[PDB]
């Protein structure tokens, strides 16, 4: 599908030194197309099979309106290392929550939240339907296409995306034994289910300005114990709450799927949605560094909710050897 | 003593030249990590760059705590320290702290979802968790946040314990003991033993024991297994609001665990019954557990060392940020590599 160009990228783009920021494998630089002088952004990855899959999948995703568009993909040597240079639609606006943060405040209303969430759910609906899970939907990957009001919200960063099996799930039954069943291993069940969990957690922050997470210090509430603390959640409809809850269902198979989500009235009928204001903009202001902790834990939680397929398997126990294992077996 | 900048994990990694091939790994949640080849030693190792180390007194203190521990933690089954460095040339330039640890490359969080573990797997895995636990408790440390994603395991089956800095936000408490969750009683080192129980349960089953949502839903699951408290233990409870929730509950007795985990090595169902117990003072200890039958293949009194506890060199000596950023700094330069 995608054709990767083999020429020097400098042939085509003036590769500026000014910096757009810092990523995982890449320091992203601003660039310009020579012929057309449009402005873009260049992201680098080291060229291996992991990098080519992120590349491939994010290619396929680029046809979606709410996913950041890949414009071109070069393979050049950069300082003697193979690399995929990836050229991307510039994303001016900044993170989603940094925006809502800054306000007149013209007030932040619940229907805005609904549009913002219909946006992301389109991005996610697109992916799942052609069988891709992003698996890393969080605040730092939802960026705006400019600082203007006419700005579109885009989903970026496929470092973790992967294709999965479209596989209708066990609608887990109402009556069940006291005793614990044998686990049927099937990792592919954490793929799409991870973006639904994401969808929940963001939607929750969107409507109050703080995570559904617990706190370390134990039971001025700024952490929903997966509950909806008044005043912020006083006004928010109870239908919305049922949503957040089906999305945050602990169980991957039991948890809400994206089309069930896109049908939900609070998204679909995004427009006759109660227009109540929300404390989000204000709370987000409140403590700056506390947001920073929201982001760190969202990231760690995503990390356990999804499967690292790039991990070692344990030998059958007998096939194993190590120091302690050889001391004990000796004496046994 | 010379470094080299590189762009990793939305940061800027200047690190000594002995560590090549930095390839990012992990979530990048709490400090980011990169795998590496260590020329000077020929081994493969991990290199984590702490995040926001000196942003607050909460954070500053938290970093000095964490460093102090890792410098003193020496043990086969707790994560040992291989080096620590810093690109600053004197307290002023100080801003970043990097750890280097031995690379392992899987944690039970992820293994439990890709592999069906055998009883022999579980014996040896939980054995190792208990070995380092015993050692840790000795130093008088309470791990406090022991979960499957905190336990690094490699393929030749060795296990190591990670990540102490609660010894903020947490997304679930599926592994914390009810004592520390609703703070009724106050707590033993046996809090950790509660987690070990849940972990073992999950290894044997492949399912998480108490996957709860809110603190009540979580609490209602715990009790569904271990039965509601008796007036005995309720006496030992702190709160008023806490006692009443209990009585307000359909009072149920503990169903025998051998009825629940059908097809488990009975010797293990038994050790479960002694870890997942509601009363702290009566919960089995790390030491006592090793001597349990399950671990017959692996128990060896003569090789289950303890640590010589270390102090409170400051810890609670309440100081400004520019303060800790110096005590930490010292701990950094004070470091001597372990035996080559």
């Amino acid at each position: 599908g995608l054709q990767i160009k083999k020429n020097a990228i400098i042939d085509d783009y003036k590769v500026t030194s000014q910096v757009l920021g810092l990523g995982i494998n890449g320091k992203v630089l601003q660039i310009f197309n020579k012929r057309t002088q449009e402005k873009f952004a260049l992201k680098m990855l080291q060229d291996c099979p992991k990098a080519r899959r992120e590349v491939e999948l994010h290619w396929r995703a680029s046809q979606c309106p709410h996913i950041v568009r890949i414009v071109d993909v070069y393979e050049n040597l950069y300082a003697g290392r193979k690399c995929l240079l990836i050229v991307m639609e510039c994303l001016d606006g900044g993170e989603l929550f940094s925006r809502i943060q800054d306000r007149g405040d013209q007030a932040f209303t619940e229907r805005e939240a609904s549009e913002i969430m219909k946006s992301i759910g389109e991005a996610i609906q697109y992916l799942h339907s052609i069988n891709i899970a992003h698996r890393d939907v969080k605040p730092e990957n939802l960026l705006y296409t400019s600082k203007r009001p006419n700005a579109i919200l885009k989903l970026t960063d496929f470092g973790f995306a992967k294709e999965t099996t479209s596989h209708n799930s066990l609608t887990t039954p109402c009556y069940t034994p006291y005793y614990v069943a044998p686990e049927v291993l099937g990792p592919e069940k954490y793929d799409k289910s991870c973006d639904m969990w994401s969808l929940g957690v963001i939607m929750y922050i969107l409507l109050c300005g703080y995570p559904p997470f617990y706190s370390n210090h134990g039971l001025r509430i700024r952490m929903g114990q997966y509950e909806f603390p008044n005043p912020e959640w006083s006004e928010v409809s109870e239908e919305v709450k049922m949503l957040i809850r089906n999305l945050l269902k602990t169980e991957p198979t039991q948890r809400m799927t994206i089309t069930e989500f896109m049908n939900h009235p609070w998204i679909m009928q995004s427009t006759k949605v109660p227009q109540t204001p929300l404390h989000t903009s204000r709370v987000l202001k409140e403590d700056k560094e506390r947001w920073e902790d929201v982001k760190e834990e969202m990231t760690s939680a995503l990390a356990t909710m999804r499967v690292d397929y790039e991990q070692i398997k344990i030998k059958k126990i007998e096939d194993a050897s190590n120091p302690l294992l050889l001391k004990r077996r000796k004496k046994a | 003593p010379t470094f080299y900048r590189q762009e990793l994990n939305k940061t800027i990694w200047e690190v000594p030249e002995r560590y090549q091939n930095l390839s990012p790994v992990g979530s990048g949640a709490y400090g980011s990590v990169c795998a590496a080849f260590d020329t000077k030693t020929g081994h493969r190792v991990a290199v984590k760059k702490l995040s926001r180390p000196f942003q607050s007194i909460i954070h500053a203190k938290r970093t000095y705590r964490e460093l102090r521990l890792l410098k003193h933690m020496k043990h086969e089954n707790v994560i040992g320290l291989l080096d620590v460095f810093t690109p600053a040339r004197s307290l002023e330039e100080f801003n970043d702290v990097y750890l280097v640890t031995h690379l392992m490359g899987a944690d039970l969080n992820n293994i439990v979802k890709c592999q069906k573990l055998t009883d022999d797997h579980v014996q040896f895995l939980i054995y190792q968790i208990l070995r380092g636990l015993k050692y840790i408790h000795s130093a008088d440390i309470i791990h406090r946040d022991l979960k499957p994603s905190n336990l690094a395991v490699n393929e030749d089956c060795e296990l190591k314990i990670l990540d102490f800095g609660l010894a903020g936000y947490v997304a679930t408490r599926w592994y914390r003991a009810p004592e520390i969750m609703l703070n009724w009683m106050h707590y033993n080192q046996t809090v950790d033993i509660w987690s070990v129980g849940c972990i073992m349960a999950e290894l044997l089953t492949g399912r998480t024991l108490f996957p709860g949502t809110d603190h009540i839903d979580q609490l209602k699951l715990i009790l569904r297994l271990v039965g509601t408290p008796g007036a005995e233990l309720l006496k030992k409870i702190s709160s008023e609001s806490a006692r009443n929730y209990i009585q307000s509950l359909a009072q149920m007795p503990k169903m025998n665990f051998a009825n629940v985990f059908i097809g488990a090595n009975p010797l293990a169902v038994d050790l479960l019954e002694k870890m997942l117990v509601l009363d702290s003072d009566k919960r089995i200890t790390a030491a006592q557990a090793l001597a349990h039958a399950y671990f017959a293949q692996y128990h060896d009194p003569d090789d289950e060392p303890v640590a010589d506890p270390y102090d409170q060199s400051f810890e609670s000596r309440d100081l400004l940020i520019d303060e800790w950023k110096s005590l930490t700094y010292d701990e950094v330069i004070s470091f001597v590599p372990p035996p080559l």
